[PDB]
């Protein structure tokens, strides 16, 4: 790897200027580097890791759909053949995007989730293996559409059971991987209702244990439930 | 589209 | 060149999708594939060639201050050291930034100037000559700051002398090179009056013009005439 | 920062 020769701290140093420049492929490689020297990650870079690569994979999920779109409105009936071009730069760019997942998958699966044994590293690696595998499910249209999806499904699942069992429901790590368990049900899987009793569950499970916060804990759960309500809101 | 969250953007 | 095997209006094509999605770097990239076919270009694919490079160099431009501006606040004193890391990856983006414009020039300079012939097309390629020289200068510190600068004023006269002779006082392209050869008087040149008295002046020639456009190029140019009126308000 | 124009953005 190109990082192997920068010290484990000046590539964390580097990832947090690079957020500050708003450089996030380049944060990205910084952060893979820093994994790539296999120590644990603390809750910080863990967080710095998520930011870079959602930042990338965001901006690749948006070309796609402006580009799906295209696409499809060329496939409708009256509209003019212009070519090849417009699928094959949508290719271009879902390669692209689910190179950058299989590149965080890599790193969750070497050695990310092996070596993760509290709950809060636990969640948040399974969180995001649920995440890429769900960005992955967006473009699948093949015969591994399905297991994709399964995929996705299985990592949620695990992370849910465990922040079930070991953490409070205010905790925001827990309520930001029900919300996006929420959004794989109703986008991916087919399951609006399913999406809309988990997000009901979470917000009010989490709403009976606000009493227990400090005023920065509680700022930090109540911003996440509005994310759940805003979704509710959509959903009915 | 739907609202999801990254716990990293969230803390940072 | 990696698209050396595409077709040029496949290029054109995939450069205006890249647009929709946002993706200079690729847009830049279909440009520059365009451009190494040869062929002269038209007003239409200049706007597409100058679209894509300023958004890849801003994008630079607006990291590299973020960087340069940390820098500099850990060299006054009462800063605790922290290593060459801010140093590096302000040379690292700064590097990027140099080659981004050096490639610009380089596509100017083989063969779109000596091919351009017509005012409307000299001139824009001049400007932009000009503009990267400028965004060259911002960067320079060593030996060649005073050549690199040189290098801009002289692209932006070359410019400016054809613009006189063979375009009206309301033409964008005329006005939109009035405006950035002040942005240089002002920031790189350290000629705050020449800069004002530029904008002043195109700002009136322009105004007395008006009256001779259409509504729709009335709007083109008064909407670059404000940008003049902008800066002198900044600036006075 | 002063304000510049690139004249294919403002075409584009
Ligand atoms: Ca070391
Ligand atoms: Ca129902
Ligand atoms: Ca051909
Ligand atoms: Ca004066
Ligand atoms: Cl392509
Ligand atoms: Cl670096
Ligand atoms: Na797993
Ligand atoms: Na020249």
């Amino acid at each position: 790897g190109a990082m192997g020769s920068m010290e484990r701290a000046s590539l964390i140093q580097k990832a947090k200027l690079a957020e500050q420049a708003e450089r996030y492929e380049d944060m990205a490689a910084f952060m893979k580097g820093a994994v790539e020297k296999g120590e644990e990650l603390s809750c910080e870079e863990r967080n710095l890791l998520s930011v870079a690569y959602k930042n990338v994979v965001g901006g690749q999920r948006a070309a796609w759909r402006v580009l799906s779109s295209i696409e499809q409105k060329s496939n409708e009936e009256g509209s003019e053949e212009k070519g090849p071009e417009v699928r094959e730069y949508r290719e271009k760019v879902e390669t692209e995007l689910q190179g950058v997942c299989d590149t965080v998958l890599g790193l969750l699966d070497s050695h990310l989730i092996k070596e993760a044994g509290d709950a809060e590293s636990r969640v948040f690696y399974l969180k995001m293996k649920g995440d890429y595998y769900r960005y992955l499910a967006e473009v699948a249209t093949g015969d591994d559409k399905k297991r994709i999806i399964d995929s996705a499904r299985s990592a949620y699942q695990e992370a849910m059971d465990i922040s079930k069992k070991e953490m409070p429901p205010t905790n925001p790590i827990r309520l930001g991987l029900a919300l996006n368990f929420s959004v794989f049900h109703y986008e991916i899987a087919n399951s609006p209702e399913e999406a809309i009793s988990l997000a009901k569950t979470t917000f009010d499970e989490a709403m009976a244990d606000l009493h227990t916060l400090s005023e920065d804990s509680y700022k930090d759960s109540t911003l996440i439930m509005q994310l759940l309500r805003d979704n509710l809101t959509l959903w009915t | 589209k739907s609202n999801s969250i990254s716990v990293g953007e969230f803390y940072r």
